[PDB]
RNA sequence: GGUUGCGGCCAUAUCUACCAGAAAGCACCGUUUCCCGUCCGAUCAACUGUAGUUAAGCUGGUAAGAGCCUGACCGAGUAGUGUAGUGGGUGACCAUACGCGAAACUCAGGUGCUGCAAUCU
RNA sequence: GAGAACAGAAAUCUCCAGUAGAACAAAAGGGUAAAAGCCCCCUUGAUUUUGAUUUUCAGUGUGAAUACAAACCAUGAAAGU
RNA sequence: AAGCUCGUAUCAGUUUUAUGAGGUAAAGCGAAUGAUUAGAGGUUCCGGGGUCGAAAUGACCUUGACCUAUUCUCAAACUUUAAAUAUGUAAGAAGUCCUUGUUACUUAAUUGAACGUGGACAUUUGAAUGAAGAGCUUUUAGUGGGCCAUUUUUGGUAAGC
C-alpha cells in the first residue's frame, strides 16, 4: 500500500499481539488479576466479582467468579428487566444502576438462601453503611465490584450499581468517597443528594427546570415521559414502587423465546457467507490467468 | 614486520570480530570482492569456474588481496578486462592477535614475560571450512581456460590446498544450467541487476502479473 | 611461586567412595516452614480430635 | 574480579520465551496447589518476586507450605556427597503442577480396573510394565513390492 | 450519496511559539486567550538545541484547542485574513490543513502595544461522524479506510465551502 | 447460527486491500441541569434512547496476499554429536564402526477454537 | 511520513504509522505498554516484634534477598498492593 | 578402627517408560541487533556539487546516503530455530479410593484445609538389571605442592609453557 501499510515481514513475524480481550480493548488484565486471584490458603474459594458495564441502552450487573475454563455467571441482572418492576424510562442512568445493583443483590441472594437473612438497607436514606454480619450466623455473600475499564469518578453511575447491590445485602467492600454528594473538600457525603440520585432526584429536577425553560427540548428529551403521562414529581415514586417490586420478586422470569435457537440458527445462517474450499480457490486464482489471453 | 602467516594458518581460537569489545582493528587489505565486469547479466556469463578450499584454515586479508590481484590481472591481460565477473567469495573477518616481544636485548628488564599476554589487533583473516568456496568467477564458455589458469595463478597466494571445480551452475545463480535454461524459456526469470528476480507461484496474482509477464 | 589455582578433578571419585546418599525420606516431615496460622490452628484441631478420641474410648 | 551474584549468568534461562512476553495469563493464578503436590520449577522473568535461585531452574518438587500468593516447595539439592532439604519460597508465578506422575496415576487407576475385571472373569493379571520386546516374526509379501536394487552412487559435485 | 461521512471540523488549534518563556510568552498567552475565549495552555521545550536559550521544560509556546461554531468562526476570521486562499501543500495526507498568519491584530482589537504583536499558526483538524472510535477509552479502534479523510475530500470540502480555491499543485 | 457482558487458550485470532451484514445486540450518534473532568463536554462525567446511521467501529467473506499455525521417507539420516581403534594423514583435518540426530530449505494443508450468562426474524 | 507565520536539517502545534527500534539514578544482562515507562493525586511498608527460608556455604558468619505470622499504617471505589 | 540397629531386607556413578529444565554444537542472516560485497529500481526533496542551463535543479551525470525488491560473506560477549552428551522428578501398601470426627484456620455456607476414626483392594505389591545386605553412630591418621593421556577448552607464534 502505502510506504508504511503493509508493514514489513520482519515486523509482522516478530510482532506479539496482545490477549484477544486486550486486542478488543475489553479487558484490562492488569486489573483483572487482581480482582479473580483467590489467596492460595483457601484453595477453592472463589471470588466473586460485582461485575458492572454500561452499554448504550442498557445496564449489565454480574456476579461472576473465575475458573480455568471460564468466567461462570451466578447470577445477572439487566436493567432492561426494570420494566417489569415499573421501570421503562432512563434504562441507563444513575437511579437504573441503583435499581440493577438491588435487583442482582437480591436475585443472588435469594438464589443462596440469604435473603431472609440480610435483608439490607430497606429504608433508603442514602446512608453510607456497609452490609453488617449477623451474630451466630452465616457472613453476607462478599463481591468485589468491577469496574472495568470504566473511569471512577465521583457520581459514577457504576457506583450507584455498587449502592444498589451494597443496599440490596450483599457485602461489597467501599467507601463512600466516589458517590454523588462526597463534599471534596470536608470528609462526609451529602446522604440527601445522594438518596436524590438513588430515587432519580437528579433527573426530576432537570424535566422541572426544562419545563421551565425552553419545552421543544423537553419534548424532544423526556418525550416518552410526556407520552406515558408521567410527571417528574413521580420518579421518586415510580423507584420506590420498584424497589418495592425488585425485593418483592427478584426471581428472574426469563422471556418466552419465540422462534426458538434452531429457527434463530436458520434464519442467520442465510446471512452469512461461508468459506471457499481450496478447489474453488485454485479454480478462481484458474480464472484469474487465463483472463490474461494476450495482457489485459 | 608482518608475522609469517604460519602462525595464524589454522582456526585455533573462537572468532574475534571486530566489534564494540575491539573498537580498534586494522583496516582488512582487500577491500574490493567484486570486479571484471560485475555489471554483466545473468545470460552474459553461463560458466562458473570455483576456487575451493580443501582445508579448516584461515586466509589472511594479505593473501586475499595478493591471490585476487594475481587472478584479475591474469585474466585481463588474457581475456579482457570485461570478459569476466570475479567474486571474493570469503571475507577476512576474524581478527588475528600480537603479543608483541619485539627488540631490545635485555627484554626481560622491561618486560613481562606472559604476564597480561592478550594480543592487540594484528590483522585480519578469513576463516574457511573444508568445501568453502573462496574464489568465484563467471565467464563464457569460451573463457574457460583462461578463467581457471587465473584461479591456477591466485592459488599460489593461498596457503594449504584448494581445488578448481568448474560449476554445474550457471554463472552465480543456485540453479542448474538446464534448470535455468528451462526457466528462461518458460519466461520466469527477469533480469534484476548484474543478478536476476524468478517469479514463485507464490503471492498475490497481481504482482505476479505485473512483473513476469509469462502470461 | 606460583601454584594450581582449583580443580574438581578426583572430586566426584571421593563423593562416590561413600557414596551420593540419598536423603533417608520419612513419614511425617517436619512442619518447619509452614505457616504460623494454620500451625496454631492445626494445634488446636489435633488437640480437640486427641479429646474427641479419648472419650470416645468407650 | 570473578562475579557471582544471585542472577549471575542467568541471562537466557530467566529470559521471555520469544514473542511471549508481557502480562502472565490467568490460568497460573488460577491453579490450586495442595501440601504435597509436586511442581516444576520455572522462573518467570517478568515476576521479579518470589523467585527462584537459577540452581531450581528444572528441578521438581513437593508443596510443604501454601501462603497467600506463594508455596514453599521441597528440593533435595546435592551438596558435597549427599543431598540436603531446602525449602524454597516461591510465588505461583515461578511453578506449576508436574505431569512427572499423571503417567503412574492413570496407571494406577487402570490396574485397579484390570484387576476387578480380572477377579470378575478369570485368573490373568500381567499389571506390570514391560520394555518394548524384541519383534515377532512376519511374513513380508512381495506383491506389489519386487524389491527394488540400489547401488551406491558415483561421487559428483554439484556446486 | 453518503448518510453520514459529512466532513466536518474535528477541531482548530492555535499555536504560537514564541522563542522565549517571560513577558513575550505571556503577551502571546493573552492574545490567542483573547479571541479563543478560554484559557490556553504553555508548552514546555524539550531540548537545548541553540540561538534561542530554549531549555528542557521551558514553557516557551502556548497553544489552545477549539472546536465547535467558534472553531469554525475563528477559521473563517484567519481565511478572510488569508483572503480565502491556500496552497495545496498546505492540506496533509492526512485530511488535515492548516496555515500560518503574522500581524494577529488585524482582526478584532487593535494593536495593544502592552500587548504586542503576534503571529499566530492555524491548524484544522477534519473528521467525518465516528472518530469517536479512535479516541474512546473502551473498544478502541481504527477508522475504516473508505471512512478516513483524505487530502482530496479536504480540498474538495474546503473548497465548497468557503467559496474558497487552492493554487498551484 | 448472529449478538452482547464476562472469559479460557493468547495471531489458525495478527496485518494489508476490498466486499457484505437480515433480526436483535453493539455501536456511531443527540444534549449539558445535575455529579464530574478538561486549554477544549474531543477524552472523562451526567442526561435522553429522544433527532439521525450502518458511514465507521464490530462481525463475516474474498486474496496463486504478508505473517502465523500444522504436517511430511522435503531437504536429511545431511550438519552436529556420545562411544571405539597401535584407523588414514607431516599436518590441517578426515574416513570407518556402534548409537542419537537437527536448523535452514521445499512442498502440502489451515486462518481461531471454545466456557458461563443473557438475548435475537 | 504528511502538514502549519517567523521556524531552517533541530524549537511549538496536528494527524497518520509506530512490539518498544524509548524510558526506567548508575555497569551490563534480564524485565516491563490501559506498565515497571511519562504526568498527576495521596502518602511514609525506608515502621514495630521476633522467628523460618534462598545465595555465597562449613550448609558458619556477613551482605543481599524470599514467603509468612503478630501489630500499626499508606493508598485505592475495590480486589489488592 | 570400633562397632551398633536390623536383615521377609534395603538401595544403585546403569538402562527403560512417563514427564520437566537447558540455549552449547549445528544452523540463520531475502528473520531482530551488530558486521558486510555488488548491482538494479525510486528520492535529481537527494548533502550537494560537475555540466550546461541567461539563471533554476530546470534536463542529465555523479558520488554519498535514504526507500524498495535482490545479492556475497560473518558473530565468545548476536539470534527465530535448535540437537548429541550431561541433568530434575516419578514408576505404590508412607498406594488408590470410600464413610465421617477436630479446629481458635478458612468458607456466603460442612465450604474447604490439614490431621484423624472406620472400610475394600498381596501370585506381576504394579518397568529392567544388579544387590560379599541395608541403615546408623562415634572417633581419629595422613593429606590440603601434584602431574600425565584422550576429548572439550582459554592465554600465547609456540613450548616437555
Ligand atoms: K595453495
Ligand atoms: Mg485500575
Ligand atoms: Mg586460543
Ligand atoms: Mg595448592
Ligand atoms: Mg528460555
Ligand atoms: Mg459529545
Ligand atoms: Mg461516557
Ligand atoms: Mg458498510
Ligand atoms: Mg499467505
Ligand atoms: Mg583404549
Ligand atoms: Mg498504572
Ligand atoms: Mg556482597
Ligand atoms: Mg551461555
Ligand atoms: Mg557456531
Amino acid at each position: 500500500a502505502f510506504q508504511k501499510d503493509a508493514k514489513s515481514s520482519a515486523y509482522s513475524s516478530r510482532f506479539q499481539t496482545p490477549f484477544r480481550r486486550r486486542r478488543e480493548g475489553k479487558t484490562d488484565y492488569y486489573q483483572r488479576k487482581r480482582l479473580v486471584t483467590q489467596h492460595k490458603a483457601k484453595y477453592n474459594t472463589p471470588k466473586y466479582r460485582l461485575v458492572v458495564r454500561f452499554t448504550n441502552k442498557d445496564i449489565i450487573c454480574q456476579i461472576i467468579s473465575s475458573t480455568i475454563t471460564g468466567d461462570v455467571v451466578l447470577a445477572a441482572a439487566y436493567s432492561h428487566e426494570l420494566p417489569r418492576y415499573g421501570i421503562t424510562h432512563g434504562l441507563t442512568n444513575w437511579a437504573a444502576a441503583y435499581a440493577t445493583g438491588l435487583l442482582i443483590a437480591r436475585r443472588t441472594l435469594q438464589k443462596l438462601g440469604l435473603d431472609e437473612t440480610y435483608k439490607g438497607v430497606e429504608e433508603v436514606e442514602g446512608e453510607y453503611e456497609l452490609t453488617e454480619a449477623v451474630e451466630d450466623g452465616p457472613r453476607p455473600f462478599k463481591v468485589f465490584l468491577d469496574i472495568g475499564l470504566q473511569r471512577t469518578t465521583t457520581g459514577a453511575r457504576v457506583f450507584g450499581a455498587l449502592k444498589g447491590a451494597s443496599d440490596g445485602g450483599l457485602y461489597v467492600p467501599h467507601s463512600e468517597n466516589r458517590f454523588p454528594g462526597w463534599d471534596f473538600e470536608t470528609e462526609e457525603i451529602d446522604p440527601e443528594l445522594l438518596r436524590s440520585y438513588i430515587f432519580g432526584g437528579h433527573v426530576s429536577q432537570y424535566m422541572e427546570e426544562l419545563a421551565d425553560d425552553d419545552e421543544e427540548r423537553f419534548s424532544e428529551l423526556f418525550k416518552g415521559y410526556l407520552a406515558d403521562d408521567i410527571d417528574a414529581d413521580s420518579l421518586e415514586d415510580i423507584y420506590t414502587s420498584a424497589h418495592e417490586a425488585i425485593r418483592a420478586d427478584p426471581a428472574f422470569k426469563p422471556t418466552e423465546k419465540k422462534f426458538t435457537k434452531e429457527q434463530y440458527a436458520a434464519e442467520s445462517k442465510k446471512y452469512r457467507q461461508t468459506k471457499l474450499s481450496k478447489e474453488e480457490r485454485a479454480a478462481r486464482v484458474a480464472a484469474k490467468i487465463a483472463a490474461l489471453a494476450g495482457q489485459q | 614486520a608482518r608475522r609469517p602467516a604460519r602462525c595464524y594458518r589454522y582456526q585455533k581460537n573462537k572468532p574475534y570480530p571486530k566489534s564494540r569489545y575491539n573498537r580498534a582493528v586494522p583496516d582488512s587489505k582487500i577491500r574490493i570482492y567484486d570486479l571484471g565486469k560485475k555489471k554483466a547479466t545473468v545470460d552474459e556469463f553461463p560458466l562458473c569456474v570455483h576456487l575451493v578450499s580443501n582445508e579448516l584454515e584461515q586466509l589472511s586479508s594479505e593473501a586475499l588481496e595478493a591471490a585476487r590481484i594475481c587472478a584479475n590481472k591474469y585474466m585481463t591481460t588474457v581475456s579482457g578486462r570485461d570478459a569476466f565477473h570475479l567474486r571474493v567469495r570469503v571475507h577476512p573477518f576474524h581478527v588475528l592477535r600480537i603479543n608483541k616481544m619485539l627488540s631490545c636485548a635485555g627484554a626481560d628488564r622491561l618486560q613481562q614475560g606472559m604476564r597480561g599476554a592478550w594480543g592487540k589487533p594484528h590483522g585480519l583473516a578469513a576463516r574457511v571450512d573444508i568445501g568453502q568456496i573462496i574464489f568465484s568467477v563467471r565467464t563464457k564458455d569460451s573463457n574457460k581456460d583462461v578463467v581457471v589458469e587465473g584461479l591456477r595463478r591466485a592459488r599460489y597466494k593461498f596457503p594449504g590446498q584448494q581445488k578448481i571445480i568448474l560449476s554445474k551452475k550457471w554463472g552465480f545463480t543456485n540453479l542448474d544450467r538446464p534448470e535455468y535454461l528451462k526457466k528462461r524459456e518458460a519466461g520466469e526469470v527477469k533480469d534484476d541487476g548484474a543478478f536476476v528476480k524468478f517469479l514463485s507461484k507464490k503471492g498475490s496474482l497481481e504482482n505476479n502479473i505485473r512483473e513476469f509477464p509469462e502470461y | 611461586a606460583k601454584s594450581k589455582n582449583h580443580t574438581a578433578h578426583n572430586q566426584t571419585r571421593k563423593a562416590h567412595r561413600n557414596g551420593i546418599k540419598k536423603p533417608k525420606t520419612y513419614k511425617y516431615p517436619s512442619l518447619k516452614g509452614v505457616d504460623p496460622k494454620f500451625r496454631r490452628n492445626h494445634k488446636h484441631a489435633l488437640h480437640g480430635t486427641a479429646k474427641a478420641l479419648a472419650a470416645a474410648k468407650k | 574480579g570473578k562475579s557471582h551474584g544471585y542472577r549471575s549468568r542467568t541471562r537466557y534461562m530467566f529470559q521471555r520465551d520469544f514473542r511471549k512476553h508481557g502480562a502472565v495469563h490467568l490460568s497460573t493464578y488460577l491453579k490450586v496447589y495442595k501440601v504435597g503436590d509436586i511442581v516444576d520449577i520455572k522462573a518467570n522473568g517478568s515476576i521479579q518476586k518470589g523467585m527462584p535461585h537459577k540452581f531450581y531452574q528444572g528441578k521438581t518438587g513437593v508443596v510443604y507450605n501454601v501462603t497467600k500468593s506463594s508455596v514453599g516447595v521441597i528440593i533435595n539439592k546435592m551438596v558435597g556427597n549427599r543431598y540436603l532439604e531446602k525449602r524454597l519460597n516461591l510465588r505461583v508465578e515461578h511453578i506449576k503442577h508436574s505431569k512427572c506422575r499423571q503417567e503412574f496415576l492413570e496407571r494406577v487407576k487402570a490396574n485397579a480396573a484390570k484387576r476387578a475385571e480380572a477377579k470378575a472373569q478369570g485368573v490373568a493379571v500381567q499389571l506390570k510394565r514391560q520394555p518394548a520386546q524384541p519383534r515377532e516374526s512376519r511374513i513380508v509379501s512381495t506383491e506389489g513390492n519386487v524389491p527394488q536394487t540400489l547401488a551406491p552412487v558415483p561421487y559428483e559435485t554439484f556446486i | 450519496q453518503n448518510p453520514m461521512r459529512d466532513l466536518k471540523i474535528e477541531k482548530l488549534v492555535l499555536n504560537i511559539s514564541v522563542g522565549e518563556s517571560g513577558d513575550r510568552l505571556t503577551r502571546a498567552s493573552k492574545v490567542l486567550e483573547q479571541l479563543s475565549g478560554q484559557t490556553p495552555v504553555q508548552s514546555k521545550a524539550r531540548y537545548t538545541v541553540r540561538t534561542f536559550g530554549i531549555r528542557r521544560n521551558e514553557k516557551i509556546a502556548v497553544h489552545v484547542t477549539v472546536r465547535g461554531p467558534k472553531a469554525e468562526e475563528i477559521l473563517e476570521r484567519g481565511l478572510k485574513v488569508k483572503e480565502y486562499q491556500l496552497r495545496d501543500r498546505n492540506f496533509s495526507a492526512t485530511g488535515n490543513f492548516g496555515f500560518g498568519i503574522d500581524e494577529h491584530i488585524d482582526l478584532g482589537i487593535k494593536y495593544d502595544p502592552s500587548i504586542g504583536i503576534f503571529g499566530m499558526d492555524f491548524y484544522v483538524v477534519m473528521n467525518r461522524p465516528g472518530a469517536r472510535v479512535t479516541r474512546r477509552k473502551r473498544c478502541k479502534g481504527t477508522v475504516g479506510n473508505s471512512h478516513k479523510t483524505t487530502k482530496e475530500d479536504t480540498v474538495s470540502w474546503f473548497k465548497q465551502k468557503y467559496d474558497a480555491d487552492v493554487l498551484d499543485k
